[PDB]
Parts: structure tokens; C-alpha cells; sequence
């Protein structure tokens, strides 16, 4: 059977000189009398793997930057700057120095969370240059034993998600969508991020030197796209030949329209329904603002997906109605209570409440500081797993308030006898110094007043000892927080005013943003009495 | 990276839109970021001809550049900076190189005592104290009261660590923060301040003085307080360099403690 | 106390709190020597298998802190169980599981339990009993204990 | 079992002490051809036979002698 | 360095060694085991073929020891 | 030094000139950074006498101590 048919996929299945020796060489070391040496049995196995790895199989390319622009028009809504780097990534491979994909130029890695359906893009690329598209997983994965394979001395040599990548799809460029690459560690036999240090570079990706492959494969013409997860966890030789591809996140107004639009299709077809699953706009933005607030928008994938699979589960019961009219009554039936109360009860009037806008490496979030400025003696405790960013926020706002005392009928001396137990819920924020310093400065000021907080407001920006709130970047990810709060109340600092004009305008219409600078003019913000 | 990167004589950049880049970019004192920078230049402009070859040579300059990169994202030329009625400029040196490490001070009402925020030599700290001591002989010419280590407190914060250089460079940085802080009065601008002071209250000659120069042009500063024997050092410095760098030639702290408080009105 | 602990079948457990002075005496402190110990509540669940039973708190009435800060915010953290999901530590760094424990305090003055620790708590005033009453027990139990 | 799959398994290590050994001692005699181009000191000369005595392992194909294979290049 | 070795025709193969907490990271180990690499240097020093190319050394100041074994 | 400087009959140096290179530019007790003065001063010399063999002695006294060398710390 796969003795006569892997005996002629050699040398008619056209496959490239660095495969083709190896190819013959298991055509010799294999058919010997059906040889049953161990390593013959996992190399019968090999063989098999080294056929039907797509090669003289490439689909037309295009070396214009005309045609690279349009077809990731049809692919996505809107590239703000991924569209600029695709196409520098055609119009100059076809003017650089070597003309070919022959890595010279950073891969198109997609950089940061898998937060987009990654298949769905390398569908439209496999649309793109008439090629086929694969999806692996190397999650689990941090071994050569499942990067590349085992020695070839005796059974038991699985190869990794890279063979496995370049079996199960059809072209010599393909579109391999190598997953789950960030959780990568060097735990045995030397170093495996090596191994796609082997994947990446342009001298070992065509003498690729695998375990399970002894002749150096050829990863000569191989595209290759990769969605690693996180970005501190990636190897040095992983981050050789690196360009970056950014990911952004997305209002509720915006989430909304994609969860029409972009999103809705997948999570239908995979159910297998297209057109019978209605989801209103009110049923829409009732999971969006209740179930999701995080910039992935395959995290927003499932919230659609259980619905899909639900709709699934009462169609096969059969069909009684060709559309289910989901109103407000069958939408907490399903998962019972939501995972998000509705707005402007976290902004409740409140004197320990901080609403705000907080940093977190996933996104933009917005954190309840809890503040208890009890009069004590004046003494600065402080719980909740908190670093030294935490302290150093916290007494340049203290101090800032030692500068800014009288204007609100404070007493002339609270550090001395106002014991603040202030606890962040969380641990620390990476975000400089203070995440934002003036919203735990208006929730102390809160605490110092004695007095409620405000409505629809998440304020962000840190504090200086100047009594100023310097401009912070990552003003994107804190504006979208406040959106997905409902909440359209937004302070920044003057040069965070001129990141407005640097903002795209299609997140900035659901908000109102006011014009501070110094950390006395937030504080005024948070509070629902003016003293 | 015109041979290199595809963009063979298709765009001309000025200098002056090359300036914008580094000044509102990438302020490193070396040119990797920056050639990071040149080379993000040179992607972003590379992606415009070839949609229609509207000019075989794209002049780019201060006036097209934001729209393919933007705006001030840092102040160019930092010899303007924020208005100093508390503060001054930073001028530091790290193991990257040019700092503006801007001394945050917050000069209190308390019991005089000291409060110290951020990675921070007690050293940096006891020269901070030197400086007071400097002004505790300088209360009421310096428009102060008299009475300020018994009843005005002290907190400070310097970015990250305070000099990376063990001793401090940013000696008289602080040392100006705190006089600002002190006076609510604006420390004037261009002036970027490196060196320390003694317990006799001089700026004594620093070491890593070309650093500080360094850092001074890279920010686009061009007014530096320095000590006299740096002045003697700083001849032995290639001149290309100390284009664009008014230096004041002090020994003493005064010196600089009678400069940038002019408008104490 | 005894009769809750019965009621929720949860090891009861006996914890006080007078005398403690420093906010790492609650915490643990670094793995500077040989045989270090984590912290006061996440050593809570060393005589317990399980992490929830009833561990009785006493005497907040003795608490000050001649330490700078106060512990009254890491018993503010044992005022809200899932606020000790996130306990700051020494020798273990753990957030814990340790929001399942059943709480339940004394301390016999109520005046002097700190202002950080004098809110959301409900007076169970307890004196003793009298001479019939005592006189009764004692042939009830006690002579028999 | 172990007999048996050590009989198919002694047949790989015939094919290696004939046909992979030889390989392998190849990319050993082009490294030692490089050692005669540029000119090794003797004692290094010396130290590529004794990991060649290291290597050389008719017997197996090990992980000592890949990593000797390595050291000897 | 690349200027030096276009000088004195020589060559120019750079070489980082940053980060390392091994002495047997910057040396090599023992043949008697696998999982035995040898130093970024020695493999370094494999490419070229002349004993004098400007090999260039990154960044002494940014390394530490953390392992047995001083890696400086 | 100007022998192991390799720097034979080339440069005249006298006490004087050592004086004030002692006297100003390092106040190490003992022969540490004195050696490393005098191989900076030979250091100087030797590259002065690699653009000529112009004279038989290279005058360096006390008053040219700062044109063979930068500023007096």
C-alpha cells in the first residue's frame, strides 16, 4: 500500500533539492526487504511526512503594492498602520536586495495577544495570493521533541506542529498559522527556541536542522505568519527578525458593530446557521456592555460562539420557528446573572470609591481603590500584595494634598493624625509610578472631603510632586476602558489633549473629554458635592 | 537606508524633518532608536511610491511628516521645558545615555524633615541636605524665611534612580528642584543643570563631564551650569560637539542659585 | 462561636490578636535564614486542612502599631475574605484561596479596637451570669465536668 | 521483546557501524581536512583524536558522540 | 568594527554573550552528556576561517553571575 | 618604560617633567597609577615618533606637560 505509493511520491511529487536528497535517501534506507529496524518504522513514518509536505505546489503572487492594498481591504474593516507594513512588505520585497521571500525582511509576525480570528486572516491571505492557509497550536509546547521531533536512533519520533504545519496544508508559500508561540521555554536538550530560531532565520530555515528531519529541510519559500500570545515570554532567538504588527481594541458602540459585521458569520458558520441566528442591536449591546470589556475581540468570539452553540442545541430539537425573536426575557435565562452589572452602579456616589482608569497588560480597565483615610495617628498602611510603585504614587498624591489642603475646609495637619489604609485590590500597576495617580487623588480627596463621588466619569494621569498631571501614553487603551464602562467622561493632560488629534476619530465619538493639566483639577470631577 | 531599504533616491527627507523625528521621537543619546526611527522613515515613505509614481524624489520635511508619523509626541528642542516654578531640567547621564531627569521636589510645610520617593541614594539625599544647609546660609537674599528646616518638610523624587553615575551628577538638579520648590519660582529656561555641591557649597568638578554635554545637546539644551575645572576639562572636548552649548563656568553653588531665580517677582 | 462553628461543620479554630505591633508580623518576613516561616494567615491554614473553617479572631482592642502603618488594613483584608485573595507576604508569595474561611472576632473593649477596625461590626455584648445562674451550671456541668 | 526489537535494532547499528558511522567519520574527515588547511597546534590536533577517541563509536550512534561531533566542530 | 576588519582585511564576525548567568554559557561543557553546548564565542568563532577577524565583544557591564561558575 | 615601551633613545624626559606629571595628574602613593602616567607619557611619545624619526631625542620637559597630555587633574 504505502509502500508502492511513497516509492513514487518521491521523484514525480515535485519537492526541492534539500528534500528530494532526503526524500531518495529514505527511498534507499527504506525498501530494503521491508525493513523492520526501528528507525525504519519511524522513518516509514518520516517519509510520509516528507511527501506530502507541499512543494512545486506555489499559487500566483503578486509583487505590486495595488494589489497587496485591496485584498486587505476585502480581508478587514480598517489597517490604521497594518496596511502600511503589508504593503511595504510586498512593494519593496519586490525591491530590496534579494527580490524573493528569501528572509531577509521581517515575517509578517502578528505581535501581541491573539485577541483577532487569526484564521480568518490567513483565509483571506490564502485568498490573496491563491494560496491554502493552516492553523497549529504550539501550545504545550516547549521542547524539540514537539518543536521539531526526536534522535533518529531508535521509535518513538513525533515530530512538532512545524511538519505537522507543512503537511496538512497545500502550497510551497503557505499560510501557517503558528499558534501559541509566546509560552516558549528551553527545558531539555539544549535550546528548542533555537528550533524556531531554525523556523525564522534565512540561513537555517533552508538548512534546517531537525531532529526528526536529519537532511536539512528547505523553509525557503514558506511564508510564514506567526500569533505568538504575550510579548515579554518570546525568545531572543525568536526575536531575532522581528517587526512589529500592533493590536488595537475597540468601544462598546465599536464592539457592537463588529459583533454584526466582522465576527458574527464565524461563530454561525461553526454553529452552521447563516442568517437564522438573530441578535439584535439592544441584544447585542446586552451582551457586549454585561459580558465583555477587554480590547481581544476573540475573547468577544466565545460570548457569540455560546450562543451559536445554543441555537444549535435548540435547532436540533427542531425547527418551530425560522427566527427566535430574543428579546429581553431569554437573555438571562442564559448564564443567569451576567458577569457585569449595569452601569454606574461601581459609579455609585461613594467617599472610598476610586472610578477611574487603571492599567493593566491586557488593556485598559478601570479599578475600585479602596480608600479608608481613618483618622488614626497619620500612619500609612497599606495591604494588598502592593509594590513600591504603589507607595510612590501614593505619597506624591498625599503630598500633593499636603500641598492642597485648605481649599476644601481640610484641616491644617492630616498626615499626622489621618492613618490612610488605602488598598488596591490588585497588586501593582506597571504603568509609571502611579497608574493613575489622580484617581486614587480623587478618591483620597473623596476620603479626605467625606463626601460622594461623581457620574459617568473614569478619570486617568499621573501625579507629579509639582501638583501637575504629566502627559501618559497608552491613552487608547484607557479612553476604550471608560467606553466599555458606559462611562463618556474622560480627563487627559494637554500633550494626552494633542494624543486626541493623534487618536483615530472612530473610538473618540461616544466620549466627552475635558481639558486638565494639573492634579487640582480633577479632583473638583469625582465628587457630588462641589466642598 | 536609502541603498538598503528599497527606497533608492525616492524620497528627499530634510534635516530638518530628520530633527523633528529625533527631537519628538526618539531622544537617545546613540542613533539605534533612532535608526529605528530612520528606518520606520524610511518604511513609511517607502510605501508611497509605488502606488503611482507621483515623484521620482519625495520631498518630505517638517510640514508632510505628520502625516506619516505626527505630532511632538516629546517637546522638541527641550531647551524649553515646563515653566520651572518648582522644578528644573533633568540632566543625567544612564547607561543609554542623556536623561533629562527632572527632579520632582515637593517643598512642604511640615517639621522640616526629609521624605524621599523613588530609587534614591541617601547620599543623594545628604548632598540634597548640603544644598540646604547651602541655603539655610541663604534664606532671606533667596527670598525665603529664615525658619524652613524646622518647619517647612521635605519630599523628593527622582526618576527611577538618582544618578546612575554613583555620586551625584544630578546634584545641583535636585538642588534646583528644591530651590524652586522652595521660592515657587520659575527656574529658567535652556538652563539644564549636572554637577553637585560641597559642604562648603561649591560645584566641584564632576567627572563624565562630556556625558552631561552630551545630554544637554541631545535634549537640544544649549545653557549648562558647569564647574570652572570642567571648564579647563572642557577645551580638552572636540568643539563639534560644544556647538549649541552656552556654558556657565561656576565653582560655586550660589553661582547658579543667583542665575535661574531671576524671577523671584 | 462554638455554636456556629457546629452549624457550618467547619474546623473551629483559636486565633487572638493582641500584642501585635508590626505589619510583617502579620506578613511573613525573607527567606534570610534556614527553617523561615510565611505569614500569620496563610500559617492560618497550616492547622487546618482545609481552607475554610472557622478560626475565632480576639482581642483588636489591644492592637496599636508602633511600626509605621498599621496591620488594621491586613485585618481590614480579613474584613473582606476575598481581599486576603491578594495578601501581601514575605516568605510565601501567595495569593491565596483563602477566601472560603468562616470568620467570627472578639475583644472584650470596644472603645479602644482602632477607628480602622470600628465600622461594619454588630455589638454582641456578653457579661457574666450571676450567683443562681453559676451556682446552677456549676452541679449542671461543672462539678460534673 | 527486547531481544527482537534489539535484533531490528542491531540491524540500524550494522547499517551504522557501516553506513552512518562512515558519514558521520566523514563530517570528521572534512573538519580534520580543515584542521589541515588552517594548522591546528599539535596538542589541539592531539585533543581532536582523544574526543575522535571519544568519538569513532562503531558501537552507537550516542549523544556523546553527537555532541563530540559538535565539539569537533 | 566591520571598518577595522575592512582595514586590516580582516573579518567581522560580532558576537553578543549578553544576559549569559553560565560560565557555561560563555564556555563550553562536558562531552560525557547531552544537553552540552558550547560557549556563543566558540560557536562564534566556528564561522570565520582566519585567526584574526574583528571579533567584537557586547556589553561587560550588563552581565552577572547568577550559576556555579563566574561567567566573566 | 622606554624600553619595554619599546621607545629606544627617541624621547627625552627629565624629573621635571615627571613632577609635574605626578604633582597633577595622579596622587597614587605607591607605583600604581605612576606606571600608568608614565606608559600614557611613552603611549604619547611613541605614537609622536610613529608619524617621524625626526629628532634624536623628543623634548618633553615641565612646560609641555599639557601638549603631550590632556589637562592636569
Amino acid at each position: 500500500s504505502d509502500l508502492e505509493a511513497l516509492r513514487k511520491k518521491i521523484e514525480e511529487v515535485g519537492m526541492p533539492e534539500a528534500v528530494k536528497t532526503k526524500a531518495l535517501k529514505e527511498l534507499d534506507r527504506l525498501e530494503r526487504m521491508q525493513q523492520g529496524s526501528p528507525e525504519a518504522t519511524v522513518a516509514r513514518t518520516y517519509l510520509d511526512w516528507l511527501t506530502e509536505v507541499p512543494w512545486s505546489k506555489a499559487d500566483p503572487e503578486v509583487l505590486d503594492i495595488n494589489h497587496t492594498r485591496q485584498v486587505l481591504d476585502e480581508d478587514h474593516y480598517g489597517l490604521k498602520d497594518v496596511k502600511e507594513r503589508i504593503l511595504e512588505y510586498l512593494a519593496v520585497r519586490q525591491l530590496t536586495q534579494g527580490l524573493d521571500v528569501r528572509n531577509k525582511a521581517p515575517i509578517l509576525v502578528l505581535v501581541g495577544p491573539p485577541g483577532v480570528g487569526k484564521t480568518s486572516l490567513g483565509r483571506s491571505i490564502a485568498r490573496s495570493m491563491n494560496r491554502k492557509f493552516h492553523r497549529i497550536s504550539l501550545g504545550g509546547v516547549r521542547d524539540e521533541a514537539e518543536i521539531r521531533g526526536h534522535r533518529r536512533t531508535y521509535i518513538g519520533a513525533m515530530p512538532g506542529k512545524l511538519i505537522h504545519a507543512m503537511k496538512q496544508v497545500g502550497v510551497i508559500n503557505p499560510v501557517i498559522l503558528l499558534d501559541e508561540i509566546d509560552k516558549m521555554s528551553s527545558d531539555w536538550r539544549g535550546d528548542p527556541a533555537s528550533a524556531m530560531l531554525e523556523v525564522l532565520d534565512p540561513e537555517q530555515n533552508n538548512t534546517f536542522t531537525d531532529h526528526y528531519l536529519d537532511v536539512p529541510y528547505d523553509l525557503s519559500k514558506v511564508f510564514f505568519i506567526t500569533t505568538a500570545n504575550t510579548l515579554q515570554t518570546i525568545p531572543r532567538p525568536l526575536l531575532d527578525r522581528m517587526e512589529v504588527i500592533e493590536i488595537p481594541g475597540y468601544t462598546n458602540m465599536e464592539k457592537q458593530a463588529i459583533a454584526r459585521q466582522y465576527l458574527w458569520p464565524k461563530q454561525v458558520r461553526e454553529s452552521g446557521m447563516e442568517g437564522r441566528i438573530e441578535v439584535t442591536d439592544a441584544a447585542i449591546l446586552r451582551v457586549i456592555s454585561e459580558y465583555t470589556r477587554e480590547a481581544g475581540v476573540r475573547g468577544l468570539e466565545r460570548e457569540l460562539g455560546k450562543i451559536a452553540r445554543k441555537g444549535a442545541k435548540f435547532w436540533l430539537e427542531g425547527a418551530w420557528e425560522g427566527l427566535r425573536t430574543i428579546d429581553a426575557s431569554d437573555i438571562p435565562t442564559y448564564l443567569g446573572i451576567p458577569r457585569y452589572r449595569p452601569d454606574k452602579a461601581e459609579t455609585e456616589p461613594q467617599v472610598g470609591t476610586a472610578q477611574g482608569l487603571a492599567w493593566t497588560p491586557v488593556g485598559g480597565t478601570l479599578l475600585t481603590i479602596k480608600v479608608a483615610a481613618v483618622p488614626g495617628s497619620g500612619k500609612l498602611s497599606l495591604t494588598g500584595q502592593l509594590g513600591e510603585v504603589m507607595k510612590e504614587s501614593a505619597q506624591a498624591a498625599l503630598t500633593y494634598l499636603r500641598a492642597h489642603t485648605q481649599d476644601y475646609g481640610l484641616p491644617e495637619d492630616f498626615y499626622n493624625k489621618v492613618d490612610l489604609h488605602v488598598h488596591v485590590p490588585d497588586g501593582a500597576t506597571p504603568k509609571d509610578g502611579p497608574s493613575a495617580g489622580i484617581t486614587m487623588a480623587t478618591a483620597i480627596a473623596s476620603a479626605l472631603s467625606r463626601r460622594p463621588a461623581r457620574m459617568d466619569i473614569a478619570m486617568t494621569g499621573e501625579v507629579s510632586l509639582r501638583g501637575k498631571v504629566m502627559p501618559i501614553g497608552g491613552v487608547k487603551e484607557k479612553l476604550l476602558a471608560a467606553h466599555q464602562a458606559g462611562i463618556h467622561k474622560i480627563v487627559l493632560p494637554k500633550d494626552n489633549e494633542a494624543q486626541l488629534e493623534e487618536l483615530p476619530k472612530e473610538v473618540l465619538e461616544g466620549l466627552e473629554i475635558k481639558l486638565v493639566e494639573d492634579v487640582g483639577e480633577v479632583l473638583e470631577y469625582l465628587l457630588l458635592p462641589e466642598p | 537606508q536609502v541603498r538598503e531599504s528599497g527606497m533608492e533616491g525616492r524620497i528627499e527627507v530634510t534635516d530638518a524633518a530628520i530633527l523633528r523625528v529625533i527631537s519628538e521621537y526618539t531622544r537617545e543619546a546613540g542613533v539605534r532608536g533612532l535608526e529605528r526611527e530612520l528606518g520606520k522613515i524610511a518604511r513609511k515613505g517607502a510605501k508611497f511610491w509605488l502606488e503611482g509614481a507621483w515623484e521620482g524624489l519625495r520631498t518630505i520635511d517638517a510640514s508632510d511628516i505628520p502625516t506619516y508619523l505626527g505630532i511632538p509626541r516629546y517637546r522638541p528642542d527641550k531647551a524649553e521645558t515646563e515653566p520651572q516654578v518648582g522644578t528644573a531640567q533633568g540632566l543625567a547621564w544612564t547607561p543609554v545615555g542623556g536623561t533629562l531627569l527632572t527632579i520632582e521636589v515637593a517643598a512642604v510645610p511640615g517639621s522640616g524633615k526629609l521624605s524621599l520617593t523613588g530609587q534614591l541614594g541617601e547620599v543623594m539625599k545628604e548632598s540634597a541636605q548640603a544644598a540646604l544647609t547651602y541655603l539655610r546660609a541663604h534664606t532671606q537674599d533667596y527670598g525665603l524665611p529664615e525658619d524652613f528646616y524646622n518647619k517647612v518638610d521635605l519630599h523628593v523624587h527622582v526618576p527611577d534612580g538618582a544618578t546612575p553615575k554613583d555620586g551625584p551628577s544630578a546634584g545641583i538638579t535636585m538642588a534646583t528642584a528644591i530651590a524652586s520648590a522652595l521660592s515657587r519660582r520659575p527656574a529658567r529656561m535652556d538652563i539644564a543643570m549636572t554637577g553637585e555641591v560641597s559642604l562648603r557649597g561649591k560645584v566641584m568638578p564632576i567627572g563624565g563631564v562630556k556625558e552631561k554635554l552630551l545630554a544637554a545637546h541631545q535634549a537640544g539644551i544649549h545653557k549648562i551650569v558647569l564647574p570652572k575645572d570642567n571648564e579647563a576639562q572642557l577645551e580638552e572636548l572636540p568643539k563639534e560637539v560644544l556647538e549649541g552649548l552656552e556654558i556657565k563656568l561656576v565653582e560655586d553653588v550660589g553661582e547658579v542659585l543667583e542665575y535661574l531665580l531671576l524671577p523671584e517677582p | 462561636g462554638r455554636s456556629i462553628a457546629r452549624s457550618m461543620n467547619r474546623k473551629f479554630h483559636r486565633i487572638s490578636l493582641g500584642g501585635v505591633r508590626d505589619e510583617a508580623e502579620i506578613r511573613g518576613h525573607r527567606r534570610t535564614y534556614i527553617g523561615a516561616m510565611p505569614g500569620k494567615l496563610i500559617h492560618a491554614m497550616k492547622q487546618v486542612g482545609v481552607i475554610n473553617p472557622v478560626i475565632l479572631l480576639d482581642e483588636i482592642d489591644k492592637m496599636s502599631s508602633d511600626w509605621r502603618g498599621d496591620p488594621a488594613s491586613a485585618m481590614l483584608e480579613v474584613l473582606d475574605p476575598e481581599q486576603n485573595n491578594t495578601f501581601t507576604d514575605h516568605y510565601l508569595d501567595v495569593p491565596y484561596d483563602l477566601s472560603k474561611v468562616f470568620f467570627i472576632t472578639t475583644a472584650n473593649t470596644l472603645q479602644t479596637i482602632p477607628r480602622p477596625l470600628l465600622d461594619r461590626m454588630e455589638v454582641i455584648e456578653i457579661p457574666g451570669y450571676t450567683n443562681m445562674e453559676k451556682q446552677a451550671i456549676a452541679r449542671q456541668y461543672l462539678w460534673p465536668k | 521483546t527486547n531481544q527482537r526489537e534489539s535484533y531490528l535494532r542491531e540491524q540500524m547499528k550494522a547499517i551504522q557501524k557501516e553506513l552512518g558511522g562512515e558519514d558521520g567519520l566523514s563530517d570528521l574527515e572534512a573538519l580534520r581536512k580543515k584542521i589541515e588547511e588552517v594548522g591546528m597546534p599539535e596538542a589541539v590536533k592531539t585533543k581532536a583524536l582523544k574526543e575522535l577517541d571519544r568519538l569513532e563509536r562503531m558501537q552507537q550512534g550516542s549523544p556523546e558522540a553527537t555532541v563530540a561531533r559538535t565539539y569537533l566542530d
